[PDB]
């Protein structure tokens, strides 16, 4: 019920 | 120093990511621990299912519920945090 696709880099 | 990268929760939500994450990283030298009791506690407060990243270098697609999702810098250690089901 109500989706999103995200997408996370993490260079530290 | 809780730095919040992306949140997509509420501001009591995202309180208790930090919070939380703060505790666990007091508390355990591995990631996976640290990821484990983080996720294990948002299943209890708000209901299964979550699911969480800990790490210096990884790169993700996930799909999530909106308004639960919250990428954040606690330490030197980045946190990603969210629920999917």
């Amino acid at each position: 019920a109500e989706m999103k696709d995200t997408g996370i880099q993490v260079d530290r | 120093k809780a730095v919040i990268k992306n949140a997509d929760m509420s501001e009591e939500m995202q309180q208790d990511s930090v919070e939380c994450a703060t505790q666990a990283l007091e508390k355990y030298n591995i990631e996976k621990d640290i990821a484990a009791h983080i996720k294990k506690e948002f299943d209890k407060k708000y209901n299964p299912t979550w699911h969480c990243i800990v790490g210096r270098n990884f790169g993700s697609y996930v799909t999530h519920e909106t308004k639960h999702f919250i990428y954040f810098y606690l330490g030197q250690v980045a946190i990603l945090l969210f629920k999917s089901g």
